[PDB]
């Protein structure tokens, strides 16, 4: 009888994982704060991983990756991708990205003034997003063509912002001519193994994509929060703005002549790869004395070619209220039960 | 050499003690006559912790010998071993004290005292570097009782840095002499709480109820309940008797023992116990022993352990298998049922291995555990003082020594608030 | 990489690698004695319970 | 020539002791008997042995050390062992009745009573030194003595040898092989006891050394004798440079000065490479890069925790065996590229190399295999943290309740140095986080 612990209540995902886990009959939640635990899903925040691995008689196994962060901050992932020679500064899936420290506080500012007026020289498309981690769901935003009003509203705040440039020219999904984004499940195991959800779904706007107004963020911004708030037009054309692979993929088919495997996913799982593959030396635990797992959620943006852009990685990702079922089974499956064993057709796709 | 000093009072501290020595005797080869005749030297390495080498070349038990009557004590002298026992330490009086706690604390024990003391000073004296003491007695008659926790009292007085550690018996109503049982009991208790640091304590009701179930014997006696004690003493003595790393001597076992001093009463266990006679051949796999050890059946204070939590848990594991196999139940064991252990008192389950097995047996368990279910036991005691008490029942024979109702208040109060004391930390 | 301060003997070598750049005596007798005599208070007070 | 005092507290410290002198002498050529026949300096040397040992007329050589413990069993094991003609009585002081796990009861209560003894004893051996270097303390966190009786020896050396330089060997608390409960409390009152008055301290985790044992040397249940001889080792290659010719760690002044820039994060991580079972038919022989590498294992560390989410401040190679300073900097090279290293920023990313031409001595019919080369590794990394972290977690947690506390105020101390030392180990928590970051 396999024994775990709980110090994320406000967990959607894994509160899925614990009433599976005891429905198997061989699982036994403990209180949160004992130590003789094989599993922990831990909290979010400041989780003790100094603590695992020092009770004899008992592989323990975590939901997090220490170290995972760096993937999942927006400042570290920025500084993550131009300083790791496999990703580099000269990577094509990533937007370009600057790290912004305001003036109350290294620091990028005279590197993006310097691209930016590049840009404006060179008659090209110019307009900027600035965003954190700090942002609070559907705040913290805001996209601009004007330098100056994009750094003096970092200024205005207190923690390390990005700036990042903004696909001017998404693809946009008819009838509506409206945005999108994408997000994947990849759960990453004891072994390393990266195993991608076989669902995404696409976040979509109900609002026409409008180039002549950054002001109104509502058919810009693909956030579920926002678009269940301010669009008017909220569950129009899809069931809480969700549009699934079967229905986007029959589109593709259907408007451009092309599949969701080709045009989009082989790129979504080259960057998947790319991304893990850089961090895996420094958060493995492959000789540690414990063992973790993790639940990431990859956000992408396509843009009208049919290019796949990486926009951000989530580390405490929710899913979508269908798939939790499927899911959570599968996290079951294949992150605890393969270390902890109970007594054809994966949901996932091993890249 | 860190010497302990044994005292045995009363009836059944007496027959209780006796038969301890024989047990102990046979296991470090020491015959009635004091002559050793062992194969191993682990027997002779801490002999000392026990035994005098008064002459060549003789041990001699440290042990004294009291009561307020002579005839167990006659009796004692008769059994096998009792040639082995030192002449000078036989101290006893003839009036008894009548099945009643003031006789033995006040006024015939009073008598008596100073002349048992003399020779504890006699042993103590004669000792390198002592350890403390060690009182086999019951709690249900007068000797044992009222005399035994009065001469605790007084050598907590001249050694007042020694630990004092005692097997007590409990009365209940399944093997009892007399209805002013749980009086003396109760009386008792308060003294040990006061001043003891250890106290095992040994429920008749529990040695009847494994005789009676585990052990098919329908009408058990004294003699099947004192093996059953015999066997758990030899066990709960082995850190101090033999060489090892862990509750290796009396102060050491108490530190890790006793988080809090009042409580500081300990539920003791055995394994194996089977009835006869099929089964007795074959050795047991040392999962059985874990798991019968750790039975609430196999528990000798008869409280329920799953009814409340462990503090501190001391097991010892005799003789030959492997200390591997042995991590590997004991973990299995805290770890199926953690929520039986305290969580805020990290690792309190220790666990010793001996090579040298009891006599009889291939290998064995000895658990020593300081639950807070052991309240049971107290509250029992507890019901049956008041339920005579409301009614002053058979209070005369205590007034008629002296005493007054208000010690009897005072007594039942105390061990109240030692039930209290130890639902607290059940709860916390 | 830049080697250093490199030492050699018969019994071995020895360099670097830079790959970038109270109490007084009084005070304790002190705190000794107060721990004795709160010993020999608490003993104090036992043996005076003891003698009521 | 500058003399070494080596002083053993306690069991593990007085157990600790034996190994390492066994495995001293037979790496100096040095008899039972004491006499060693390469020194022709009869009498008298000042040789870098001579650091460690002294000299009699009659050849005899003689360690610097005292042994102390509260409880005559175990010294008397070395007073009648096979190295008894080594030592002499004045060097090995016992007492009658021991600690009993209480810091209180080794610090107050019994150690008041024979700390003028022993640093009589000391005073001894100090007299018999043309230029004390310091002292190396051998002594267990957990026990009664180890911690008690240690802590008020610290505090008095820094007194009577103000100048002098004190480091530490300590063992730190392991369930698997623990003796008590109330470890973490011995552990916490002795290190805020100690701070100050250790300039170096080397922890080594009963936990790592038994793994290790069970993983690598293939022992289903290690003993102390299995634990210790490993644990001697390690320290040997740790105190090599003090009792060899060499230009690294000369002298006890250069540990600190090496591994400690911030002086209350006066403790480095200890990794050893390669232990291979002696049982073992065969085995390859692994590479100067191979065991460099495994240095950046957690498996081979003495503390186990992960250097990769912590800051280096200092790191410190030293060699034993078939070593050339070419190899081992392409083998840097090459792990440089591969593990994660992080240096502070206000110090150099680099490495001090110490190589020592003759390979690890290893106990005849012991459990290691000879090798032709290995190495440890000291690096003062933030990630030892992780092992004060949990210790003042299980301090926290029976402190709650005042679990045991009795016991302690029973001997003399007070309650307020129970959270007085706390403070103390909160603080020391932060300083690694700040510098860690
Ligand atoms: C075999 C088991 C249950 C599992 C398989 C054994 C598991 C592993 C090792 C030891 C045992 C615990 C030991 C004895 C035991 O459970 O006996 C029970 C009864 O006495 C209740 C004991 C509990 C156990 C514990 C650990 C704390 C509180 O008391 C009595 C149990 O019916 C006996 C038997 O079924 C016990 O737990
Ligand atoms: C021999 C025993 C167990 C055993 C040995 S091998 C096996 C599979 N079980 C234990 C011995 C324990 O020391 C205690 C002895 C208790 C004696 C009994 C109370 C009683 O006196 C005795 C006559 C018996 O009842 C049995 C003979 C059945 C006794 O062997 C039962 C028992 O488990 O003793
Ligand atoms: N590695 C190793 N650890 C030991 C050894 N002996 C004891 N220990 C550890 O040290 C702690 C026990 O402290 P000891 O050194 O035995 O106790 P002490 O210092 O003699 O103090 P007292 O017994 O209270 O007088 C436990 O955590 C043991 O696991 C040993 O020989 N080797
Ligand atoms: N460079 C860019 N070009 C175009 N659109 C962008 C963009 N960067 C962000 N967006 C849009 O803005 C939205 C903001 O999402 P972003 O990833 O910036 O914060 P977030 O709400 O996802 C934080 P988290 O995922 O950690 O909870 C995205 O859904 C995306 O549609
Ligand atoms: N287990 C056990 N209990 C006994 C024995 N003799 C008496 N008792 C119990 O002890 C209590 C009687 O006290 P006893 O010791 O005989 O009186 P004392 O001589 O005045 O101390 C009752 O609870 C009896 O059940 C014995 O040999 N074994
Ligand atoms: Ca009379
Ligand atoms: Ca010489
Ligand atoms: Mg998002
Ligand atoms: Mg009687
Ligand atoms: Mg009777
Ligand atoms: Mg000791």
């Amino acid at each position: 009888m396999y024994t775990f612990v709980v110090r994320d209540e406000n967990s959607s995902v894994y509160a899925e994982v614990s009433r599976l886990l005891l429905a198997t009959g061989q699982w036994k939640r403990l209180r949160k704060d004992n130590p003789r635990f094989n599993l922990m899903l831990g909290e979010r925040n400041r989780l003790p991983f100094g603590r695992l691995g020092h009770e004899p008689g008992l592989v323990q196994l975590v939901n997090y990756y220490r170290g995972a962060d760096k993937l999942c901050r927006k400042a570290s992932l920025v500084k993550l991708i131009k300083t790791s020679p496999e990703l580099s500064e000269s990577c094509t899936w990533f937007p370009e990205s600057y790290v912004i420290y305001p003036t109350n506080l290294t620091d990028e500012r005279e590197v993006f003034l310097a691209a930016y007026n590049r840009r404006r020289e060179g008659r090209e498309g110019n307009v900027w997003i600035a965003k954190s981690s700090a942002g609070a769901k559907g705040e913290g935003i805001l996209i601009s063509s004007e330098a100056s009003e994009l750094l003096d509203f970092i200024d205005e705040q207190g923690q390390v912002h990005v700036i990042q440039k903004y696909l001017e020219k998404p693809l946009l999904l008819e009838p509506g001519h409206r945005k999108f984004d994408i997000r994947s499940w990849v759960l990453v195991d004891h072994l390393y193994n990266i195993y991608l959800y076989r669902e995404g779904v696409l976040r979509t706007s109900s609002e026409p994509y409008n180039s002549a107004n950054f002001q109104d963020k509502t058919c810009h911004l693909t956030n579920h929060c926002i678009q269940k708030e301010y669009s008017k037009n909220y569950g129009r054309y899809e069931e809480g703005n969700e549009m699934f692979f079967e229905e986007f993929n029959q589109y593709l088919m259907d408007a451009l002549n092309t599949t969701l495997e080709n045009s989009i996913l082989l790129q979504i799982k080259h960057i998947i790869r790319s991304c893990l593959m850089c961090i895996e030396p420094a958060i493995s635990t492959k000789h540690l004395h414990y063992q973790s797992f993790q639940l990431f959620g990859f956000d992408f943006m396509v843009d009208e070619e049919l290019k796949v852009w990486l926009i951000e990685v989530n580390g405490a990702p929710a899913c979508a209220q269908k798939l939790y079922a499927e899911l959570c089974q599968g996290i079951v499956d294949v992150a605890i039960s393969s270390v902890f064993p109970l007594a054809p057709t994966s949901i996932f796709i091993k890249l | 050499m860190r010497e302990i000093v044994h005292i045995q009072a009363g009836q059944c501290g007496n027959q209780i003690g006796a038969k301890f020595w024989e047990v102990i005797s046979d296991e470090h080869g020491i015959d009635p006559t004091g002559s050793y005749h062992g194969d191993s030297d682990l027997q002779l390495e801490r002999i000392n912790v026990y035994y005098n080498e008064a002459t060549g070349n003789k041990y001699v038990p440290r042990a004294i010998l009291v009561d307020l009557e002579p005839g167990t004590m006659d009796s004692v002298r008769s059994g096998p071993f009792g040639q082995i026992f030192r002449p000078d330490n036989f101290v006893f009086g003839q009036s008894g004290a009548g099945n009643n706690w003031a006789k033995g604390h006040y006024t015939e024990g009073a008598e008596l005292v100073d002349s048992v003391l003399d020779v504890v000073r006699k042993e103590s004296e004669s000792c390198d570097c002592l350890q403390g003491f060690q009182l086999t007695h019951s709690l249900g008659g007068g000797t044992g009782s009222g005399m035994g926790t009065l001469l605790i009292s007084k050598i907590r007085e001249e050694y007042p840095d020694r630990i004092m550690n005692t097997f007590s018996v409990m009365p209940s109503p399944k093997v009892s002499d007399t209805v002013v049982e749980p009086y003396n009991a109760t009386l008792s208790v308060h003294q040990l709480v006061e001043n003891t640091d250890e106290t095992y304590c040994i429920d008749n009701e529990a040695l009847y109820d494994i005789c009676f179930r585990t052990l098919k014997l329908t009408t058990p006696t004294y003699g099947d309940l004192n093996h059953l004690v015999s066997a758990t003493m030899s066990g709960v003595t082995t850190c101090l008797r033999f060489p090892g790393q862990l509750n290796a001597d009396l102060r050491k076992l108490a530190v890790n023992m006793v988080p809090f001093p009042r409580l500081h009463f300990f539920m003791p266990g055995f394994a194996p116990l089977t009835s006869r006679g099929s089964q007795q051949y074959r050795a047991l796999t040392v999962p059985e022993l874990t798991q019968q050890m750790f039975d609430s059946k196999n528990m000798m204070a008869a409280c329920d352990p799953r009814h409340g939590r462990y503090l501190t848990v001391a097991a010892i594991f005799r003789g030959r298998m492997s200390m591997k196999e042995v991590d590997e139940q004991m973990l299995n064991v805290q770890n199926k049922n953690s929520s039986y252990f305290v969580e805020w008192i990290p690792n309190n389950v220790k666990t010793a291995v001996c090579d040298i097995p009891p006599r009889g047996l291939k290998m064995s368990a000895t658990f020593i555990g300081n639950s807070t279910a052991i309240q049971e036991l107290f509250k029992r005691i507890s019901e049956q003082f008041t339920a005579m008490f409301r009614r002053k029942a058979f209070l005369h024979w205590y007034t008629g020594e002296g005493m007054d109702e208000m010690e009897f208040t005072e007594a039942e109060s105390n061990m109240n608030d030692l039930v209290s004391e130890y639902q607290q930390y059940q709860d916390a | 990489m830049e080697v250093i301060e490199l030492n050699k003997c018969t019994s071995g070598q020895s360099f670097e690698v830079i790959l970038k750049p109270d109490p007084s005596l009084e005070e304790i007798q002190k705190k000794l004695e107060a721990a004795e005599e709160r010993r020999k208070y608490q003993e104090a007070e036992l043996l005076k319970h003891l003698a009521e | 020539m500058r003399e070494c005092i080596s002083i053993h507290v306690g069991q593990a410290g007085v157990q600790i002791g034996n190994a390492c002198w066994e495995l001293y002498c037979l790496e100096h050529g040095i008899q039972p008997d004491g006499q060693m026949p390469s020194d022709k300096t009869i009498g008298g040397g000042d040789d870098s042995f001579n650091t460690f040992f002294s000299e009699t007329g009659a050849g005899k050589h003689v360690p610097r050390a005292v042994f102390v413990d509260l409880e005559p069993t175990v010294i008397d094991e070395v007073r009648t062992g096979t190295y008894r003609q080594l030592f002499h009585p004045e060097q090995l002081i016992t007492g009658k009745e021991d600690a009993a796990n209480n810091y209180a009861r080794g610090h107050y209560t019994i150690g008041k009573e024979i700390i003028d003894l022993v640093l009589d004893r000391i005073r001894k051996l100090a007299d018999q030194c043309t230029g004390l270097q310091g002292f190396l303390v051998f002594h267990s966190f957990g026990g009664g003595t180890g911690s008690g009786f240690t802590s008020l020896l610290m505090e008095r050396l820094s007194v009577d040898y103000g100048k002098k330089s004190k480091l530490e060997f300590s063992i730190y608390p392991a369930p698997q092989v623990s003796t008590a409960v109330v470890e973490p409390y011995n552990s916490i009152l002795t290190t805020h006891t100690t701070l100050e008055h250790s300039d170096c301290a080397f922890m080594v985790d009963n936990e790592a050394i038994y793994d290790i044992c069970r993983r690598n040397l293939d022992i289903e249940r290690p003993t102390y004798t299995n634990l210790n001889r490993l644990i001697s080792q390690i320290v040997s290659s740790i105190t090599a440079s003090l009792r060899f010719d060499g230009a690294l760690n000369v002298d006890l002044t250069e540990f600190q000065t090496n591994l400690v820039p911030y002086p209350r994060i006066h403790f480095p991580l200890a990794t050893y490479a390669p232990v291979i079972s002696a049982e073992k038919a065969y085995h390859e022989q692994l590479s100067v890069a191979e065991i460099t590498n495994a240095c950046f294992e957690p498996a081979n560390q003495m503390v186990k925790c992960d250097p990769r989410h912590g800051k280096y401040m200092a790191c410190c190679l030293l060699y034993r065996g078939d070593v050339v300073p070419k190899d081992v900097n392409a083998a840097i090279a090459t792990i440089k590229t591969k593990r994660s290293i992080q240096f502070v920023d206000w110090c150099p990313t680099g490495f001090k190399v110490g190589i020592n031409y003759q390979p690890p001595t290893v106990v005849p019919g012991g459990d290691l295999a000879k090798v032709q080369r290995a190495v440890c590794m000291l690096s003062n990394t933030t990630a030892i943290a992780e092992a004060w972290a949990r210790l003042d977690h299980k301090f926290d947690l029976m402190y709650a309740k005042r679990a045991f506390v009795h016991w302690y105020v029973g001997e003399g101390m007070e309650e307020g140095e129970f959270s007085e030392a706390r403070e103390d180990m909160a603080a020391l928590e932060k300083d690694y986080e700040e510098v860690g970051v």
